[PDB]
RNA sequence: GAUAAACGCUGAAAGCAUCUAAGUGUGAAGCCCACCUCAAGAUGAGAUUUCCCAUUUCUUUAAGAAAGUAAGACCCCUGAG
RNA sequence: GGCACCUCGAUGUCGGCUCGUCGCAUCCUGGGGCUGUAGUCGGUCCCAAGGGUUGGGCUGUUCGCCCAUUAAAGCGGCACG
């Protein structure tokens, strides 16, 4: 697995423990518990980290993706965390937060708030720009999507909430 | 989405992937082209 | 939770304060002694016997008056119980007033329906009769009993049977006056059972 | 008429026995179960004597169904009613009235008469993990079968 | 009289085919019905007979 | 509350892509609760409050037979909500 | 349409009336994907059987043509109930 064969260099400030299968990840701001398969030979020296593993996983290359994959962006987690951008358009659409609320004005007659879990926050630069961050990026991802799911765009003039680099198709449709 | 007892890719870059007891085909370039055995 | 149990006097008119008729019933009520309570450590649930009438001292039995005497009251007529209610702020051998419903405005009676005796398969689910001429045979009957395939009766084909003596509520109806000087409700509307019956009123359960 | 052994009413005894469930698929802890029950094991056996032993299940909620069968083994039943059949259940009354499934797993696999019927009432299954009858002193069987 | 043999024999570890395979092998040659009886009744016979024959497929 | 078509998040077998195998969600007048009624002959015959407490011979002392009562119920009579 | 096993010591046809019930290859309402979908309308395909599905003129009529409404005026099985 090439994927099940490369490196997890441990980043400053990094504690990792095991009791169990429950391999938790503490650091800077990373406090996270996992679950790892029970066929997974964990490594040693500071920080210079890989996996060997007892082989003839699922179809002898299964497991290995998804848990080194995993435990990497643990690490990652612990040592920054994520981002997801979003951009508006689409006149006359805004948003404001004051903590865990975000109020959206698109177009309905009555504003669409949104609440928030702890490990996340949302930092509003201006009218037409939100960015989520936090810790998993699971969780990351699952707010994002819930708040594009809110108004997604439309292929003739360009309108609803995007990614930053989402590419969206247009369909120039005659006027009348 | 079509759905036909037969499925062929279309375009060139459509994939053909299982998801589950079903079959997919997805092109990322045009949407008329999601197909799924049925 | 606020539930008064009562007779049923008839029912009479109320002019409102716009000059407008309502159709109203007189349920008149009485004190009434809460006179169990019953508990989850003991009964597995929560709730509240009460008794709204009073019987002569020759109607009754040594259970009946070693069953009451606990809270030392003659011995009752009807007894029921009541459940949701905040269970709390309560005693046994307290008392429920009229006053519970002063303009609760929703509320969902219950009681008795009338008799009717032995009826046809017409007055009991609007059934129509057959044509009454052009040389007819049919008039006043439950129609066939089915197919040929299943060599039976399905269930629930309907014909003749006592009809009426069954309880019923209603729900959503509001109230006009609180008389506790007399003990009597007056509600909106029509309200079942026959004259000198037994009702219940508590509150709302659509909210 | 020569001699063979026929078993009276009352001089057969009858035993206690405490059985797990965990982790063991349904059809064979019924059928060890089932065994058990109608008198068999016991070399005294009579075929209209009701020779059976009691038996007590443990822990019906950790009870195993292999594969699917957790979504896709529908019960049913029908209220002798037009448009009644109601096939409610699912596997999943192993989470709620685990009893339930026992007790028709194996109301199943015995006879259809009398003896059959007096022969299950001898049935306690418990979801929990521990019985109340510690009053009648039952042991321990245990499964290689 | 098989359904007897069946019961009381596997109590012994002797499950009711390999029991009358090694009678039939260590030529010993009772018939079904005294086997029952005896199951039934002479607990230590049958349990003699048991050991006859586990004594003798085990060759 | 759990699901259908559909839509995802994260992630590899296949250094990429990819809703899935491990993990994790949204989602319908439909499924199960919510509303109204019947319901312990549910022979797996449920629970609670209150009331009433002991003669004769022996069959032989056994889940014996018989007689008079308590609590209560019924018979009989005036009626109908 | 075919065959002639079934009923000749007798197995009564069409429509309409009263009364229903079930399947879904769905007519309306409900959820969806694509569009040669700007909007309001629409086309097709998918999930879905919970409820609802009109009065009258003409013929013995099923069938059908017509008038006036409606969210819609479904197709079939049950001895062509
Ligand atoms: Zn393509």
């Amino acid at each position: 697995s090439r994927i099940g064969n490369k490196v997890v260099v441990l980043p400053a400030g990094v504690e990792i423990k095991q009791d169990g299968n429950n391999i938790t990840v503490k650091g800077p701001k990373g406090e996270l518990t996992r679950e790892f398969s029970s066929d997974i030979k964990m490594n040693i020296e500071g920080n210079e980290v890989t996996f060997t593993r007892p082989n003839d996983s699922k179809e002898m290359k299964t497991i290995h993706g998804t848990t080194r994959a995993n435990f990497n962006n643990m690490v990652v987690g612990v040592s920054e965390g994520f981002q997801k951008a979003l951009e508006l358009i689409g006149v006359g659409y805004r948003a404001q937060v004051q903590g865990n609320k975000l109020t959206l004005n698109v177009g309905y007659s009555h504003p669409v708030e949104m609440t928030a879990p702890e490990g996340v926050t949302f930092e509003v630069p201006a009218n037409t720009q939100v960015i989520v961050k936090g810790i998993n990026k699971e969780v990351v991802g699952e707010l994002a999507a819930n708040i594009r799911g809110v108004r997604p765009p439309e292929p003739y003039k360009g309108k609803g909430i995007r990614y930053v680099g989402e590419f969206v198709r247009r369909k120039e449709g005659k006027t009348g | 989405m079509k759905v036909r007892p037969s499925v062929k890719p279309m375009c060139e870059h459509c994939k053909v992937i299982r998801r589950k007891g079903r079959v997919m085909v997805i092109c990322p370039a045009n949407p008329k082209h999601k197909q799924r055995q049925g | 939770t606020k539930g008064i149990l009562g007779k049923k006097v008839g029912m009479t008119q109320i002019f409102t304060e716009s000059g407008e008729l309502i159709p109203v019933t007189v349920v008149e009520a009485t004190p009434n002694v809460v006179l169990q309570v019953k508990t989850v450590e003991t009964d597995g649930y929560e709730a509240i016997q009460v008794g709204y009438q009073d019987k002569r001292e020759v109607l009754s039995n040594k259970p009946a008056k070693g069953h009451v005497a606990k809270a030392n009251t003659a011995p009752k007529r009807f007894i029921k119980e009541f459940k949701n209610v905040e269970l709390g702020e309560y005693e046994v051998g307290k008392e429920i007033k009229v006053d519970v419903f002063q303009a609760g405005d929703v509320v969902d009676v219950t009681g008795t329906t009338k008799g009717k005796g032995f009826q046809g398969a017409i007055k009991r689910h609007g059934q129509s009769r057959g044509p009454m001429s052009h040389g007819s045979r049919y008039h006043r009957r439950p129609g066939s009993m089915g197919p040929v395939a299943p060599n039976r009766v399905f269930k629930n084909k309907r014909l003749a049977g006592r009809m009426g003596g069954d309880r019923v509520t209603i729900q959503n109806l509001e109230v006009v006056k609180v008389d506790v000087e007399r003990n009597v409700i007056l509600i909106k509307g029509n309200i079942p059972g026959a004259k000198k019956s037994l009702i219940t009123i508590k509150s709302a359960v659509k909210a | 008429m020569r001699t063979t052994y026929m078993a009276k009413a009352g001089e057969v005894e009858r035993k206690w026995y405490v059985v797990d469930a965990t982790d063991v698929p349904l059809g064979r802890l019924s059928a060890v179960v089932a065994s058990v029950l109608r008198g068999k094991n016991k070399p005294t056996f009579t075929p209209h004597v009701d020779t059976g032993d009691f038996v007590i299940v443990i822990n019906a909620d950790k009870v195993k169904l292999t594969g699917k069968k957790a979504t896709d083994k529908i019960y049913y039943r029908h209220s002798m009613y037009p448009g009644g059949l109601k096939s409610v259940t699912a596997g999943e009354l192993r989470d709620k009235n685990s009893r339930r499934l026992i007790e028709t797993s194996v109301k199943g696999m015995l006879p259809k008469n009398t003896l059959g019927r007096k022969q299950f009432t001898k049935l306690n299954v418990y979801g929990g993990a521990e019985h109340p009858h510690a009053a009648q002193q039952p042991e321990v069987l245990d499964i290689t079968n | 009289w098989i359904a007897r043999i069946n019961a009381a024999a596997r109590m012994n570890g002797l499950s009711y085919s390999k029991l009358m395979h090694g009678l039939k092998l260590a030529e010993i040659d009772i018939n079904r019905k005294m086997l029952a009886d005896l199951a039934v009744n002479d607990a230590a016979a049958f349990t003699a007979l048991a050991e006859q024959a586990k004594d003798a497929l085990s060759k």
